[PDB]
């Protein structure tokens, strides 16, 4: 019992562009697994946070997309012929660096010119 | 343009990974080792959801969950036997004879007197029992008996009320993991499947500990597989036909009391009353014939030898023989005759495999946390399926010095670990962590 | 402790319209009961982020409410002369029904036509 | 127009649920069983809400927090005999007589010599001990006794530097549930209250393990109160009058110490100094008459029946005595001659109930975990409160013959559970469930 | 690991004008350990969700400042001499009664301007 | 304008608080006491954040890491012998002599002969031993031993296959928590550091339980400190430079293995075959000279009075004499003779010191969980660091009767606690607890 989660993976095989959103011993296994999904759900929470999005599904960002991130083509291509499990992991290697980019322009280039250039 | 990032948040993204399952059990509570107590209860609903156009690959021979699930009955089993007596104060010079006077039980039992420590302290006195032969061994040339496994580990009995039979029992993954599950209508082992549908919780599993022969089992259902290890000790066959077994212990038994100390109250088999033939399992002959005669063949077109079997070496009955859990006894079953089926066949009203009673079990060959059997009152009988066995790849044209082709020299038939039959239920089954997170290029920009 | 819940129910038996809003052994209960009182607190936070109100209170929406949900009359009979005990016996029957047509009703109707209707 | 939904967030909706609750002790901690100890402090602002126009039912008899509270009470008087040293290897012939020489403490007190086994394991001593004779049977045609409990379970001693003293202990539900307390004048059991008040934490309750009388409890506040049981076996009196009862035991003891084993330090009743007067209790026996014939008529306006009183029959002293628990000492008092106030109230001066101490006990008829008490040196009395009674219905006009309207015979006025005086202190207090989220229709709708 | 937290603490000793924003036996310590963060979490969460500010870092807020609100001076001299630590002194004694002022000034003085002011 | 509320998130605030750390161990995994087990693998990077302007205040002698650390070796301790035999039954009389015939290990054991309990529970026999003499006392006047600690407490030997060695632990923070660390070249161990800065985890600790002087253990890297309590007891020496010692017992030990029980295998010292020597410890005499001789002047600047030293008193080896851990052996050295250094810088050649071996340990003096020493089979030797002494502050001029400026008598050179060696390794640390909520006055407004 999590009760808490969103996504149940039903539609993974079609495609991507399409899916558009889903939607004693074992009370020591209870004691420690809840924590164990309440914390991973958490850590979700902070990366979600960070980016001006607590409470969305779907954003957009001010962030361009670089062609050196990941092997890119026609990005339409990417839509209509890719899989979630095919484009992941096209996403390695550019982890860190788009999570920091992302917590870099909206935390701090848009509250400085929310609080800076109007006064008020 | 650049199209900017987005990110989504129900994103089905599959990692593998290894946690920790959890109890799914029917509503069945009324201690039955297994207790069916401190267990989640069942769903009503199963809840599974197909996946089309989806490639997984999934290995038998690293499954995470077989060692989980060992770990889980051993942990289990050391629960169970904590809060009933200890047997140390029983190991004692035994005084033993014939009890008074072919299948008689009471020439496979022996009489035997010694003194016990009271509630006292200081007044030993002389009480008397019976026990069966393959547990005890000698010290002088006259009567001058020990009880085994007086040197090796601490012998502890079991207390009467609970019960050895196997409930069904479901895996569940926590939530934020999935249960990958194959439903291809057979499977090599390791591979690809395709035909791959995700489920919150697995199907029961009954843990029968056995071996020669896997017990109440799930059945392939097109053919006989034979899921083999890459050539290095074993095969599991997984038999189509469910063959029935029926074992039996006739007669009743006195029990006794004895009070070694304080609320340690020892169970005696007191006297043997009803009938004196031995224990014995019965089979049907021809649907043995027909599973080995199947055997054989989906063994011998993936090995590309013709297949023999043989009788296993003298040695252990972790090996030598089979070993059930009928009620509260345990069973030793020669089985070297019922491997010749050309001869057996011919008798058409039905055939015998004579058992013998144990009553200290170094548990499981495994375990090993000595278990005295308490006495079971009564006539007593259980029958089963027989679904499944664990056969040991024959030795190579280098041991036997004879030719092995068309000769495969089957020299056991045997499995001692237990984890082996878990590996015969958990073949279809994945953990996988899902990674929701998500980032993808897209038309839009936030202002 | 838990120093994190809200509503301690003190003008629960006032009109329900005129409330509007308020405001070892024991190491084990401990380590058990903030656990359950964590995931309790974080599954009211699922429902609430499913339907566009993470960090609100008070929340409308765009479902139009069925004159089969419950016994219905004048509603401002409801919120005169009920109090929560007595309007939470109609509350059932109809509890999954309007939980899934709220995140349809958001989560779907509302950021299909955000992303599509509007370019950017 | 359909008004649009709202969710609110902030709602005030009960449900009926079980959970755990936990502690609130007072900032007293200087082991005292109950030990203060990984037991939360309290608050010092007793936080309470007032509910008006809330019309609520709850029921005594089905109070969860009542096992709840007998489970925890066992669990820590296990875990606090867990450390302190078994007393098994004393069990032993004892060669006894008596010590030396109308209310003599030596007279009920037996002298008895024993082997016990040094820390050589091989040279047995003979010492020697006191004990009541209560605690002692016999084997044969001479000396020749046993220690009581030798067959039955295993004793331990309690380690010496323990106090029994009952500290208060409130409890309290954790953050997401609720504590409904009713505040009505009187409360017939089972029925809807009106004055209802919700509270953080429980006030406090000591819990005092005793039978035939409820020590140090709550006091009603009009008039003495029935609580009965269903016709089922029971009924909880609650006086109004607390009555005072002083209990002692004069005079010292003398206190030596025998090596069993490694650090295995017996506790012996070596010699009584002081005095050798018995130990008693002794009550005010106007007030007891008062009590008394407030108890008949509270009982006899419900039962509808005039009451009678009858001293319980033979047998155990759980149901045939007093069972205090005074200091580190155990006191098993007569009271078949107190039920008899008409005598009894004459006498201008005071009354006096003879008592016997008991060094084992089987704790509490419930827990039954034996307990060897150890020996407190010391001139020692206590004083209490007398607030609740624990009588037994009479039996029907089926059972007894004679009529049984105006004749209730009440042939005991016991509770042997532990549990009838904790539902005697939490028939206030109800476990609820808030649901915050709520589901209203209203005049708005979201762009 | 906890994962989750902000704040690394590393330009504390700078001025906070500037600063601006940053970006068994061990079993049973990670079993509670691990209780102990999330429940701390969740309470800034519950602080920082009473104000209308869950998901934001720098809000403002409609309460006015009084000058016996600690020691009051030029404002410009405690963003340009002071830090936290300095600044976290002159904090308390004004807990409560700011963090019910903000409580009541923002999901009672908001949202009946929302729902009644605005019809809808 | 009134500057209203802003509420910032980033916001470092510190509280100084207590809570509970945990492990980082490097991945060396291969039971060795402390396990290398349970216990969190270590991150490559070491993450550390420099703080200037900052002004912190923390005290050594009120630091919680020390006490937690030391009840962390004691409970890892306590579990770690947990699964091993007891050794209860060993407790006999024993019936000894010289074994057979200046430096001779044969001349400091003791042959004993003794009857023990077979695995049969009647048949006992007479096996032999051979104990060191300091783990054996008297009882009559001829052979008639004891063995020590049978009236004192219960003794466990180790399982063989553990190792005592003490591996590398690192404390860390939980998330929530910061680690602030001083940096400065000394630190008098209460006021304020200067180069402050925070880091995730601690450096390595080796818990090398001793006494006497401080092993394997972190040296200062300008000048030799004093870290001194307020007068109190004692004061820490930390060296600069690290002092070479080794420590030899020459030869091998014939074992053998006896069945007291069920699994109950006691390990023998059979028989002592290759050489006779003593086992000793060895310092280079110009080393150990230079760091008196600095140690003499950095307390003499700060206690303004000239430096004696006195040789301890009669009594216990824990002040008496140094206490090793070498490998599966417990040495007990005689150091009075090497704080005579104006003697002993004469030999160019090297200093001896005498040890003798001890079997029977009351664990650290302060556990006292009385563990028996297995038998290490073998030639050992082992080296080692001198990093830091723990003196003892002289009795002051009303004690000694002679003056005690100019003669600041050292009479003892000791700390019996194992908490003080970690006090020695935890001077620079500091727990602290971030406060990130932030409430300021700011321009803006919401609308
Ligand atoms: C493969 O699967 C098959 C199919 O399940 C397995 O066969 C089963 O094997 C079980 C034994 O392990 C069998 O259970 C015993 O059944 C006996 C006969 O039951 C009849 O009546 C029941 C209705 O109650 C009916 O459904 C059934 O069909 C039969 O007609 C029972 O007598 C026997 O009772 C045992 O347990 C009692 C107490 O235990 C009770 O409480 C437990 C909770 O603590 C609970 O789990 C139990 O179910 C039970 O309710 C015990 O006291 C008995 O011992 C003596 O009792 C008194 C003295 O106290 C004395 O008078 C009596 O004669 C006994 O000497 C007794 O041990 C079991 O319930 C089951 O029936 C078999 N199923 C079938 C279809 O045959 C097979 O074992 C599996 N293969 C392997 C290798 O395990
Ligand atoms: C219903 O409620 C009433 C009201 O509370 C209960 O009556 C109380 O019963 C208690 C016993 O269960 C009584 O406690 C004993 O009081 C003795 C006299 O105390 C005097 O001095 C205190 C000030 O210290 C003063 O407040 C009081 O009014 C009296 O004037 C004490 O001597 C006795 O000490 C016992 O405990 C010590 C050690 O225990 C200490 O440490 C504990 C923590 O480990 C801590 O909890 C204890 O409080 C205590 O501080 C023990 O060593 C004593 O035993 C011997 O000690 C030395 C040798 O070591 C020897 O010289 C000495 O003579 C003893 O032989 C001793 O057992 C208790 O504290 C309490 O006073 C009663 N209250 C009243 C108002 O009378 C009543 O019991 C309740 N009903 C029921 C059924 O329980
Ligand atoms: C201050 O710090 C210094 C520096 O570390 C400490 O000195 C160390 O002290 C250790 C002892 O506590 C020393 O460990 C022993 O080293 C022996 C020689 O090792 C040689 O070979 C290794 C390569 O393997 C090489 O690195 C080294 O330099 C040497 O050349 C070893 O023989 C000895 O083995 C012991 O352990 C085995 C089994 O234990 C194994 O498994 C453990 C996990 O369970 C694992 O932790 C162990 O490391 C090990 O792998 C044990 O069976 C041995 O006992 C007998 O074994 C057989 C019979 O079974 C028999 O034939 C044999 O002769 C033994 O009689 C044995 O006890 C240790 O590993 C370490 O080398 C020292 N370091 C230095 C640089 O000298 C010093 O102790 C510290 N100060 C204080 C006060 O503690
Ligand atoms: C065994 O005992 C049962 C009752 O205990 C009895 O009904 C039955 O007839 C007995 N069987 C034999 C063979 O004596
Ligand atoms: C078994 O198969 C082999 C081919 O691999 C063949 O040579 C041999 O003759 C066969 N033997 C029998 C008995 O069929
Ligand atoms: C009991 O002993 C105490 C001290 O142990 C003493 O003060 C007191 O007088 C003694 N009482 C009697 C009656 O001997
Ligand atoms: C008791 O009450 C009954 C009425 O129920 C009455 O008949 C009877 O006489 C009364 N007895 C006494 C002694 O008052
Ligand atoms: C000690 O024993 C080892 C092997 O067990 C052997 O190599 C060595 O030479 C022995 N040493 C002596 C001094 O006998
Ligand atoms: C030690 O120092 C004191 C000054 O505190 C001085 O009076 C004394 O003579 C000195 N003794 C020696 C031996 O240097
Ligand atoms: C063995 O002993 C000799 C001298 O007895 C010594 O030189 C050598 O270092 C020792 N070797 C070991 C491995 O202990």
């Amino acid at each position: 019992l999590g009760a808490l989660f969103l996504g149940f993976l039903g539609a993974a095989g079609s495609t991507m562009g399409a899916a558009s959103v889903v939607l004693s011993v074992w009370g020591i296994k209870q004691l420690q697994a809840r924590v164990l999904a309440v914390e991973r759900y958490l850590r979700d929470q902070q990366l979600l946070g960070l980016w001006g999005c607590t409470g969305k599904t779907i954003c957009c960002t001010a962030v361009r997309w670089n062609k050196t991130w990941g092997n890119i083509s026609d990005y339409q291509v990417i839509w209509n012929n890719y899989t979630w499990q095919q484009w992941d992991r096209e996403v390695n290697n550019y982890t860190g660096l788009i999570y920091t980019l992302l917590e870099e322009a909206n935390t701090q280039q848009e509250k400085n010119e929310k609080e800076l250039l109007e006064l008020d | 343009e650049n199209w900017w990032v987005t990110v989504y948040y129900g994103v089905p993204v599959w990692r593998e990974a290894k946690t920790t399952l959890f109890c799914a059990s029917d509503a069945k509570s009324y201690h039955n080792i297994w207790a069916t107590q401190a267990c989640v209860p069942t769903d009503p609903t199963p809840q599974e959801v197909l996946l089309p156009n989806v490639t997984e690959e999934f290995n038998m021979w690293e499954n995470y969950m077989v060692d989980q699930m060992q770990e889980d009955i051993i942990s289990l089993w050391e629960q169970s036997l904590k809060p009933c007596v200890k047997l140390t104060p029983l190991c004692v010079t035994l005084t033993c004879n014939n009890p008074t006077n072919t299948d008689d039980r009471l020439g496979d039992m022996r009489n035997c007197s010694f003194n016990v420590t009271t509630e006292l302290r200081d007044k030993k006195r002389k009480v008397y029992s019976l026990f069966y032969v393959e547990d005890i061994t000698a010290i002088g040339n006259n009567s001058t008996y020990r009880l085994i496994n007086c040197n090796t580990t601490a012998i502890t009995q079991a207390c009467p009320k609970t019960s050895f039979e196997p409930i069904p029992i479901h895996y569940c993954a926590p939530a934020g993991f999935a249960l990958l599950k194959c439903n291809d209508i057979d499977y090599k082992g390791n591979e690809t499947c395709k035909n791959v549908s995700t489920v919150h919780c697995t199907h029961g599993i009954k843990p029968v500990a056995t071996t020669q022969l896997i017990l109440n089992g799930s059945t392939a259902d097109n053919q006989t597989v034979a899921r083999i290890d890459p050539s290095e000790n074993l095969a599991i066959i997984q038999l189509k036909d469910p063959v029935k077994i029926t074992c039996r212990r006739p007669g009743n038994n006195t029990r006794g009391q004895i009070q070694i100390g304080p609320a340690m109250t020892f169970y005696n088999i007191e006297n043997v009353v009803g009938d004196t033939r031995k224990a014995y399992c019965e089979i049907n002959g021809t649907q043995w014939a027909k599973a080995l005669n199947e055997t054989k063949e989906v063994l011998r077109n993936i090995l590309r030898k013709n297949i023999s079997f043989m009788v296993p070496s003298g040695g252990d009955p972790e090996v030598t023989n089979h070993h059930f859990n009928c009620g509260g006894e345990f069973f030793y079953c020669n089985t070297s005759e019922i491997i010749n089926i050309t001869k057996i066949n011919k008798t058409e009203n039905m055939t015998i495999i004579p058992c013998r009673i144990r009553q200290i079990v170094n548990s499981w060959m495994r375990v090993g946390k000595g278990i005295f059997a308490p006495p079971i009152r009564g006539n007593i009988t259980c029958t089963s399926n027989i679904t499944g066995m664990l056969l040991e790849i024959h030795k190579n044209r280098e041991d036997q010095g004879e030719d092995q082709d068309q000769n495969n020299t089957y020299v056991c038939l045997t499995g001692g670990n237990m984890k082996d039959i878990w590996r015969s239920e958990l073949y279809k089954y994945k953990i996988v962590e899902i990674q929701p997170l998500g980032v993808a290029p897209t038309k839009c920009r936030r202002y």
